[PDB]
């Protein structure tokens, strides 16, 4: 399937994917395309942040999705 | 540069808000925002209120704005003041960074604290060991403070 | 070896025939609480030929021996009260990294030539008698007192995140969305104001092919044309002692050493100008930190001073006057962290979260660990 990953300078890269792909290979598919290492992508969808070890099915991800690749506010 | 991106930034706040947070001049004075957050529906801070002033330097959009809480806040990494400045390192700033996108990253925060980085070092204890008590402590300054 | 080198500098300027002191003897008094104004007051009516002559330094109402302390402590004071932000000639680049440059602001006295001819007088006096100020100026000051060209990188040692966006736009493209025009908006004195870089430069937007002028006038403008008549008169000021056949032997670095001497920090101060939260003077995690503060080589003492606060350049008045990024906030030590992890620090509010160590040898290897990655000075 099709799903979209907005960026921080306002930049949509379409990604074509599997439910079934973790979350470390989607960052690398970002790694390849945007050149950002993934220990800095801090991707966000419906207001929760995705994290390694699970799959997009577990987010309810499906056709056309939107995604947030958003700063690491610190404090 | 400094005042046509702040005057197009307005514009498009206008034209598209995300539905949640809110900014605008206050009075008459383009160099000085004033913005509202709406508590994440998955978080203790649901239902409140909370407002942060924006200064926007000379510089801008080459240095970044000085972002500050009004509302307090009972937050792992959001000292009493309320200081919200981006750093993992000086290399997360850039001139394509728009306000809209702190905002974002602000509720961000507020709905998935940090807590390897701790800047009030008590209630980032009690998040790490008890998080029930941290619950139940965050909704209740929400319940005083926000609302 | 730099040392060696510059030792060899130093002798060959001073041994220069055009550089030797004559045996007469120049009486300068100046009262300690108004140094500024008895100082401005006889240097800038001085000649050239009194410049020259061997300075004798004494203070009013205060009779003591070992007149090289009582030139030591002038110098000290002088350069610590013209150099000062308060006083409107110069001004830090940024508040949270402080680093002195001429101020743009200064041109609204009514004459600042003579001010500045001034501090063009001092700072080529204590050049000249082997006298130390001890200010920390930006390397472009010290790059155009040698008259060499700026460029990009240059921007770094004034400000980093500028420099950080400068090449941001260098590296990516530029698209419309970036409302970016050959203009700049400046405050003074409230107002703010629009400086065209280039005739009608406000309305020429920067496409991908004009950017690299807009970054080379914009690094230019940062740097140079905002202080143009100020530094020329200082360096007039300058030149009117040290030829400036004499002063192009050096670098950036070297001048810096010449007119500063080599940098250090105080640590007496640092102790007497820090706060513990969760800490207490007598525990043994601040004696212990303080004994090892103290017999530490100052490369390794910046270092650390940059991993806590944020950089290595200190304000002019010590630990006493420090800004974080929200404003005044002294060094602080905290106890936060379990005994395996490292020392951490927070940057913008000047903190360092030691863990409760056992030992001594613990504190001290766990501290030289955390600041490696920190480089400084």
């Amino acid at each position: 399937m099709q799903i979209f990953v907005k960026t921080l300078t306002g930049k949509t890269i379409t990604l074509e994917v599997e439910s079934s792909d973790t979350i470390d290979n989607v960052k690398s598919k970002i790694q390849d395309k945007e050149g950002i290492p993934p220990d800095q992508q801090r991707l966000i969808f419906a207001g929760k942040q995705l994290e390694d070890g699970r799959t997009l099915s577990d987010y309810n991800i499906q056709k056309e999705s939107t995604l947030h690749l958003v700063l690491r506010l610190r404090g | 540069m400094a005042l046509k991106r702040i005057n197009r930034e307005l514009a498009d706040l206008g034209k598209d808000p995300p539905s949640s947070s809110s900014a605008g001049p206050v009075g008459d004075d383009l160099f000085h925002w004033q913005a509202t957050i709406m508590g994440p529906a998955d978080s203790p801070y649901a239902g409140g209120v909370f407002f942060l002033s924006i200064h926007f330097p000379t510089d801008y959009p080459f240095k970044p704005p000085k972002v500050n809480f009004t509302t307090r806040i009972y937050h792992p990494n959001i000292n009493s003041n309320g200081s919200i400045c981006l750093d993992i390192l000086r290399d997360q700033w850039s001139p394509a960074l728009t306000i809209s996108k702190v905002l974002l990253s602000i509720s961000s925060l507020l709905t998935d604290p940090n807590p390897d980085d701790p800047l009030v070092p008590e209630i980032a204890h009690v998040y790490k060991t008890d998080r029930s008590r941290y619950e139940l402590s965050a909704r209740e300054w929400t319940r005083k403070y926000a609302i | 070896s730099h040392m060696d080198e510059y030792q060899r500098k130093i002798a060959y300027m001073y041994d220069r025939p055009e550089m030797a002191v004559n045996d007469a003897q120049l009486q300068l008094k100046v009262s300690r609480a108004t140094t500024f104004e008895d100082a401005y007051d006889i240097i800038s009516k001085l000649s050239v030929s009194d410049m020259k002559k061997k300075l004798l330094i004494r203070f009013r109402n205060e009779d003591g021996l070992d007149y090289g302390g009582v030139s030591r402590e002038f110098f000290y004071i002088l350069s610590h009260a013209i150099f000062n932000p308060g006083y409107s000639l110069f001004e830090y680049a940024t508040d949270d990294n402080y680093g002195l440059q001429i101020s743009p602001l200064s041109s609204v006295n009514p004459d600042f030539r003579s001010y500045f001819r001034f501090v063009g007088r001092v700072m080529g006096l204590a050049i000249y008698h082997r006298r130390y100020l001890d200010v920390q100026f930006v390397l472009p000051f010290y790059k155009r007192i040698l008259q060499k060209p700026l460029c990009l990188e240059d921007v770094k040692d004034v400000d980093e995140v500028y420099y950080e966006s400068l090449k941001w736009i260098k590296n990516n493209d530029v698209d419309e969305s970036l409302c970016l025009n050959f203009s700049v908006e400046e405050n003074r004195f409230g107002e703010s104001v629009t400086v065209d870089l280039i005739p009608n430069g406000r309305n020429i937007a920067v496409n991908n092919q004009n950017k690299m002028n807009y970054l080379k006038a914009l690094t230019e403008h940062k740097l140079v044309t905002s202080t143009e008549e100020q530094f020329n008169a200082l360096k007039g000021g300058l030149n009117e002692l040290i030829p400036d056949s004499v002063l192009q032997i050096f670098n950036e670095n070297e001048l810096d050493t010449l007119l500063n001497g080599k940098r250090d920090i105080d640590v007496q101060d640092w102790k007497r100008f820090t706060d513990y939260r969760s800490y207490t003077e007598t525990d043994d995690i601040v004696i212990w930190f303080w004994e090892l503060l103290s017999e530490w080589s100052p490369e390794k003492k910046a270092k650390l001073l940059q991993f806590a606060t944020g950089t290595s350049r200190l304000p002019l008045s010590g630990f006493k006057d420090m800004h974080g990024s929200d404003g005044p906030r002294k060094f602080t030590i905290e106890k936060v962290g379990h005994i395996s992890q490292l020392p951490k620090a927070h940057t913008c509010f000047n903190r360092l979260d030691i863990p409760p160590y056992n030992s001594k040898e613990e504190l001290e290897q766990k501290l030289t660990i955390a600041i490696q990655e920190t480089a400084g000075f």
